[PDB]
């Protein structure tokens, strides 16, 4: 079961994902966010990701789609891999914390 | 009289057929409308005694009374004008350019999440509106559900439905054999269980949801008694390769809609309250302590990292699994299922003997099939 | 006046262009160039400008010069019409024999010579079958007669015109060479049905429905009578055959001549706009429209001095077809006629540029434009880009005359109602409704008393002395004596059945009103009328048909007599079905029509009344055994064996006082059997009498109008030749008898199934979709197999039950079988037996053949070189694929091959590459079966589960397996196809997307 705090956090994440409020994360905004973070995904890779995340070929991702994607279960190994990757990305400096 | 109906309604090409009725389009000359007229015979070619004739007349009068009772609902079908003659009954409805839900279901195999969500919402609205007026249908089937140009479903076939009072329970059994609650079999065993209730529509809605989503009825077998015992026992299971790529919210909603115990079955109002059907536009009361902001930031970071891994987790063509097992690839499985449905697309009509689940054989045709 | 100057200029143009070649004495102009030959259609279309000019000049009366000019123009038109009429009269013998056994060698020659009115070519050096020319000539003759011009001068001419109308009335079930005189795209000495032909024939029949050829001064003896059944049949044919050009042509530019000013023979204006849109999309060019796709006329190749071009037009004439401004003139006329003004201006502006000047600056319309031989590749690579050059007959009389008429109409000097006095412009106006009248009579006093007791008021056969009731056979016999002449050796109308639309209208003979019962209630002709359910269903269908079109003026009337054969077992009350039908008719509603019950005298006040002016003044031991034998079935067998041995027409000498032939005894036996209502020897009696279902040719042409193939009897290789074109009644009966052979009753069963299929085609034209060929013998075998399965009896018992089945039960069973409703093995056998395939199966097969070298079906081979010669929308490719797939005689194996082809198509769609080899679908299904057997052995199935087919080598569980699922047949087929592809790949996979 979900919670009100989780719903509010998901809504805030959806709002912050796109620079302009239109109900869609948008490929251009996602690419700009990726470049700001320090990543340069290929156009073909981004198109493949958009197609896979979306349930059809409409080419637009919505807030319910993001909520469903965030609801996936990673089990155990994927969870530790994800947290390790997040820590490595956050630990850019050579300090160990 | 019949003269007024003839002068106001013009018979046209046949649009549908029934057990004893024919549905054709009609045009209202003063308005030049495109309504539809339903004609049902009384004597049926003189094939039965007048007792059947008066029983049919009683059924039609009950249906017209119920339809007038719920008249005015845009989502419910509307009976504009009704006519009765000695040997012919004329009823006027709203003609719809799209076919029944069965045809669309067999054409599209499986509908999208938005389509099934809106269909479920409309049907739930139908059931709560009917229950507020103390009316039960007991015939919630895809065949009785149609669609229009706006992709809006409307319930039809109100003849089986009858108005009921608190404290009385029905005993007659009717409908497709795979749409019976355990109350029906309990009451019809010899005499023990009291009668019908209100959760028959609940399990009917659950069966509609399962059939539309999974593509096949939840319960189906080549034998009457076998599937009757299966549905009575409530031993339904979710398919492994079909329900794997689906959300949990619809799964638990369906499971609650398929509860064997009538008391534990979710009501319509609880179904509307489910997180599946709620929507939000804008709110300004989302204020909390900095702990809440930190939790929101952490959840946003986790979601971003999760979405950062989607493209790298995609599988390549991998012809090896394709040759070893063609069901591994979801698009390929969908394509082959659609091709199989199109090959035998002329054999999906009314009747429990042949249905969507007949075309699917998940069980292995081995020696274990002999055991029963 | 300025209008006078414009009219003088138009007259000068006409005189200098068309009237210069008047060719006096005869009056038939040459067809331009150095041809010295006259075409009926060309001359008729050329004289339209002269007729319009004369009509325009006639308005400006009260002057000697204008009156003289108008009189001269009308005299020239009349002279041309009389010359054409004499030319047709010169072939009276051909016109008379065409009427019986319609053939290409019996029609009048389309090419008529110049003065002295003789024949110019032989009966086999040209295609002398063009009903369009005769139809347009008759239509325009009727139009000018209604205008006021006098053409017909004698009663012999009236009789000849009636004979010509009779000859052209059979245009809806015959194949002709068409307008282009070349049949289909490939000549090959073949002809096929054309929509333009039947449309113009229907329009001509409509125009001459009740026209008086002698004008206002004519009498009742000079009127032409035309049946309405033929017109409605042609209308239905056109409606069911006009989404394209014909069976072989996807689109033709001549379709404008059906949906525009000429003959206005079309309804459902939406269909007209749709067809015009496709014509514009697929034919419009920079210098007019092309005649049709893939035409080699006037091309820089294909050896112009050659005919009957071999089938090698894969790419030679594609995208370089010539274009004709005549279709632009057609568009101009269509726009200027109905309601269009801007379209007329734009088309005139477009046409003015393609016009080429002549002597003294006279406008001239070139016949067609041709692509230069040097710039051929550029046009193919860049369509509609190169510049063409004028060619053909520069003084094109047809095009120039049509352009002159269109310009005259646009200038306002002429009105649409002048050229069309018959008011054919409003043919697209929707019909509001129609009320049909039904009268019920009692044959005897007992029937009337019974009906009165049941609340039904009717009138007996008597007490109606001013009115007479006779069957439709008398009406047919009477109509057979119309247009009969002895001096000219005219045999009149050939005997034919009369439909519901003919017997409904009242007839006045010898100052007496005559009414006729519908032809379908005759029990003597056939046993179909015996069954009450058939009676009521067919009455409802006929009522629906009558209410649908009713193109004839006046209210209709249907007479329904009550016979003694429809009573119950006790013979004291009417049957339930008839009583219910009568009660429904009383309530003013039955089937899909509104009915009102009343008296014949009341209906006589307003009704459709027609006046017929032409009607104005040891053997002895065998015989003893037959007489004394019981077991009526054995009696029929005995009668049959003496009929086959020594009883064709010889008297059996059974009686002594009177000598009764075998036919009389057969009729007596049939009458006796009809009372007991036992269907054991009725089929044998009908087969012995050789009774044939009425309107069998109508059913055949209705079935064939939807691009379907008919095959009668069980299929061996040599016999049961397929049917692709309509055939006369005699030829159809001969073919049916030959297919039936000595079984006799097989012919009756085939006729019953054929008529049921034709009847169900009209009511539900969605059930027969996805099926390309219909096999009556295969259907019979399938029905017998299902009867044997249901009754768990032998084949002989199943056949006996099928014979004993009532006609209503037969129709219900056929409906259920065709519906495919009531395990997987039987379903697959049913699907394969009726050769049911997806709609897009042809396109998938064509794409696979394009992407693969060929397909192997364990025997012969289907090359991929046929994809360039053929097209997916052409029927020849479809029948070729069906014949290739029909080699295997196992319906289940046929379905397996079909699904293997489907999965191979899916794989080819997924995998982008070229196979570059021959793939064996038999090897694929064998590999799939082997994989299924291995999987079953691994799972734990024993020897009894892993069954072996006696003559196909396929596991029974594979047949019983469902198509879709985790262990479905499609998964195994996909695995086998991918395994074969890998086996025929260079040690790797080439599938990505
Ligand atoms: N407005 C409409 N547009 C199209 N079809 C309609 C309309 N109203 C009714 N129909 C058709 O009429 C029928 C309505 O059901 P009806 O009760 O007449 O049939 P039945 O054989 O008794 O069973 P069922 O109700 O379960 O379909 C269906 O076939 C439906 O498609």
């Amino acid at each position: 079961q979900l919670t009100e705090e989780q719903i509010a956090e998901f809504k805030e994440a959806f709002s912050l994902f796109d620079k302009d409020g239109d109900g869609t994360i948008t490929t251009k905004e996602l690419g700009t966010v990726m470049r700001s973070l320090g990543q340069n995904p290929t156009e073909a890779e981004l198109q493949d990701m958009i197609n896979e995340v979306d349930a059809d070929g409409n080419g637009t991702i919505d807030f319910p789609e993001f909520l469903t994607m965030m609801a996936r279960k990673m089990k155990d190994t994927d969870s530790e891999e994800e947290i390790r990757e997040a820590f490595r990305v956050f630990d850019k400096d050579g300090n160990g914390y | 009289s019949a003269q007024d109906f003839y002068e106001n309604y013009e018979p046209k090409e046949i649009l549908g057929r029934g057990v004893s009725s024919v549905v054709r389009r009609c045009i209202h000359k003063p308005t030049s409308q495109e309504y539809a007229v339903k004609v049902i015979d009384v004597t049926g070619g003189g094939s039965f005694s007048p007792e059947e004739v008066r029983e049919l007349r009683e059924a039609t009068l009950k249906e017209v009374d119920i339809l007038r009772k719920v008249s005015g609902h845009p989502n419910i079908i509307q009976l504009k004008d009704t006519y009765e003659t000695n040997t012919f009954f004329f009823l006027v409805f709203d003609l719809m350019k799209r076919g029944e839900l069965f045809d669309y279901l067999t054409e599209k195999v499986t509908l999208s999440e938005k389509e099934t969500r809106k269909i479920m919402r409309a049907l739930l609205e139908v059931i709560c509106t009917l229950h507020k007026l103390n009316i039960v249908h007991r015939d919630l089937k895809p065949e009785n559900i149609l669609l229009d140009d706006n992709m809006n479903i409307k319930l039809t076939d109100f003849g089986f439905s009858c108005q009921l009072e608190p404290g009385e329970r029905l005993r007659e059994v009717c409908g497709t054999p795979s749409y019976l609650a355990p109350e029906i079999i309990e009451c019809s065993m010899n005499e023990d269980h009291p009668g019908y209730g209100k959760e028959v529509d609940m399990w009917s809605t659950g069966v509609i949801m399962y059939t539309l989503l999974a593509g096949s009825p939840p319960f189906w077998h080549r034998k009457q008694m076998l599937m009757l015992r299966m549905i009575m026992s409530g031993n339904y299971q979710f398919g492994s390769p079909e329900w794997d790529d689906y959300s949990d919210t619809v799964k638990d909603l369906v499971s609650r809609f398929l509860v064997v115990q009538p008391q534990n079955r979710y009501t319509a109002e609880e179904a509307l309250a489910h997180p599946f059907f709620q929507q939000y536009l804008v709110e300004e009361v989302r204020h909390f302590s900095p702990r809440g902001k930190f939790k929101v930031i952490a959840l946003t970071v986790l979601a971003s990292v999760r979405i950062y891994y989607q493209y790298r987790r995609v599988k390549p063509v991998t012809r090896e699994i394709v040759i070893r097992d063609p069901y591994a690839l979801r698009p390929l499985r969908r394509l082959i299922d659609a091709y199989a449905f199109r090959i035998y697309g002329h054999w999906v009509k009314k009747g429990q003997q042949q249905n969507r689940a007949a075309l699917f054989e998940n069980t292995p045709k081995a020696v274990l099939l002999s055991l029963a | 006046s300025n209008s006078g100057v414009r009219l003088d200029g138009y007259a000068r143009l006409v005189q200098q262009t068309i009237l210069c070649h008047q060719n006096p004495v005869t009056g038939l102009l040459p067809a331009s160039y150095d041809q010295k030959d006259a075409w009926v259609r060309d001359n008729v279309y050329s004289i339209l400008a002269v007729w319009g000019l004369g009509l325009a000049y006639r308005k400006n009366a009260d002057r000697d010069e204008d009156k003289a000019k108008a009189y001269e123009l009308e005299q020239s038109v009349v002279k041309l019409m009389r010359g054409l009429l004499h030319c047709m009269i010169r072939q009276v013998d051909k016109v008379e024999s065409f009427k019986y056994s319609q053939s290409t060698k019996d029609s009048l020659h389309a090419k008529y010579n110049t003065k002295t009115c003789a024949t110019v070519v032989g009966d086999d050096q040209w295609g002398h079958l063009q009903l369009d020319a005769t139809s347009v000539y008759l239509l325009f003759l009727a139009q000018m007669t209604a205008s006021g011009l006098h053409i017909i001068h004698s009663l012999d001419e009236v009789n000849f015109i009636q004979n010509l109308v009779f000859y052209i009335e059979a245009a809806y079930k015959t194949a002709d060479f068409g307008i282009w005189e070349r049949g289909d795209k490939t000549n090959q000495g073949i002809s096929e049905l054309n929509a333009s032909s039947v449309g113009m024939a229907k329009a001509a029949l409509e125009a001459l429905d009740e026209l008086d050829l002698f004008g206002v001064k004519g009498g009742p003896q000079s009127v032409i009578h035309v049946l309405a059944d033929e017109v409605q049949h042609c209308q239905s044919i056109l409606n069911s055959l006009l989404p394209r050009a014909s069976t072989s042509k996807e689109v033709d530019a001549s379709l404008l001549s059906v949906v525009s000013f000429p003959a206005f023979a079309v309804e459902d204006s939406q269909l007209v706009e749709l067809t015009k849109q496709e014509i514009i999309t697929k034919l419009q060019g920079r210098y007019g429209c092309c005649r049709f796709l893939r035409d080699g006329y006037k091309t820089p190749k294909e050896d112009p001095n050659r005919l009957y071009y071999e089938p090698a037009e894969l790419k030679l004439f594609e995208n370089i077809e010539c274009e004709w401004p005549l279709f632009w003139t057609y568009f101009i006329l269509d726009g200027v006629f109905s309601g269009n003004a801007e379209q007329v201006q734009e088309y005139k502006e477009a046409l003015e540029a393609v016009l080429i000047k002549g002597k003294n600056g006279v406008p001239l319309l070139p016949e067609l434009y041709s692509v230069p031989p040097d710039r051929v590749d550029e046009e193919y690579q860049n369509p509609h880009t190169v510049d063409r050059v004028p060619m053909g007959k520069l003084p094109h009389m047809w095009g120039q005359s049509l352009y002159i008429l269109g310009s005259l109409m646009a200038e306002g000097f002429l009105a649409p109602g002048e050229i069309d006095p018959l008011n054919r412009r409003f043919s697209t106006v929707p019909k509001p409704d129609v009320v049909v009248q039904v009268s019920i009579l009692a044959e005897t006093e007992e029937i009337k008393t019974i009906l009165k007791d049941k609340g039904i008021y009717v009138e007996t056969i008597a007490e109606v002395y001013p009115i007479r009731v006779q069957p439709a056979r008398i009406l047919s016999h009477i109509y057979s004596s119309l247009g009969c002449n002895n001096r000219m050796k005219l045999s009149g109308r050939p005997y034919r059945h009369m439909g519901v639309l003919g017997t409904s209208k009242l007839y006045d003979i010898r100052k007496t009103i005559f009414t006729f019962t519908p032809q379908f209630i005759d029990q003597q002709q056939f046993y179909l009328a015996l069954d009450n359910k058939m009676i009521v269903e067919m009455l409802r269908t006929d009522l629906s048909y009558l209410c649908s079109r009713w193109r004839m003026t006046g209210q209709p009337t249907i007479t329904f007599p009550i016979s003694h054969s429809m009573l119950d077992e006790d013979g004291t009350s009417l049957n339930s079905s008839i009583l219910a039908a009568l009660r429904k008719m009383q309530d003013g509603y039955f089937g899909g029509a509104r009915v009102q019950t009343g008296k014949l005298s009341e209906f006589l006040t307003t009704s459709c009344c027609t006046h017929l002016s032409f009607m104005d003044p040891d053997f002895k031991a065998l015989v003893l055994q037959l007489k004394e034998t019981s077991s009526l079935q054995e009696q029929a067998d005995i009668l049959y064996m003496l009929y086959t041995m020594k009883g064709p027409d010889w008297n059996t000498e059974l009686y002594n006082e009177r000598s009764a032939t075998v036919r009389e005894l057969l009729t007596e036996l049939y009458g006796k059997v009809g009372e007991i209502r036992h269907w054991g020897l009725i089929r044998y009696i009908s087969g012995i009498l050789r009774k044939k279902v009425e309107a069998l040719d109508e059913a055949c042409t209705d079935l064939l109008s939807h691009q379907k193939h008919l095959t009668v009897g069980l299929p061996p290789e040599p016999r049961e030749k397929t049917i692709s074109a309509p055939l006369p009644y005699e030829a159809l009966t001969q073919l049916i008898d030959e297919a039936s052979e000595g079984d006799m009753s097989i012919s009756i069963l085939t006729q019953e199934i054929m008529v049921y299929l034709a009847m169900y085609m009209r009511t539900q034209p969605g059930l027969f979709a996805e099926m390309f060929r219909l096999r009556i013998g295969l259907i019979i075998q399938v029905m017998a197999t299902e009867l044997a399965h249901s009754l768990r009896c032998s084949a002989e018992e199943a056949t006996e039950g099928l014979m004993n089945l009532s006609p209503s039960a037969m129709k219900n069973l056929l409906h259920h079988i065709l519906s495919g409703k009531e395990q997987w093995q039987r379903r697959r056998r049913l699907d394969g037996a009726l050769n049911r395939v997806p709609v897009g199966f042809y396109q998938k097969v064509w794409k696979v053949l394009q992407k693969c070298h060929g397909l192997s079906v364990e025997g012969f081979v289907l090359p991929s070189s046929t994809t360039r010669e053929m097209t997916p929308g052409e029927i020849k490719f479809s029948v070729h694929v069906e014949s290739v797939l029909n080699r295997v005689p196992q319906p289940e194996y046929r379905q397996l091959l079909v699904e293997a082809i489907l999965v191979l198509t899916m794989l080819a769609d997924i995998e982008i590459h070229s196979i570059g080899s021959i793939i064996a679908v038999e090897k694929i299904v064998h590999i799939a079966n082997d994989l299924f057997l291995q999987e079953q052995k691994t799972l734990g199935a024993d020897d009894t589960m892993l069954a072996k087919d006696p003559a196909s080598g396929i596991c029974t569980l594979l047949y019983d397996s469902a198509p879709s699922g985790r262990f479905g047949t499609m998964t195994y087929l996909s695995k086998a196809a991918a395994t074969y592809v890998q086996e025929f790949l260079p040690h790797s996979i080439c599938a990505m997307q």
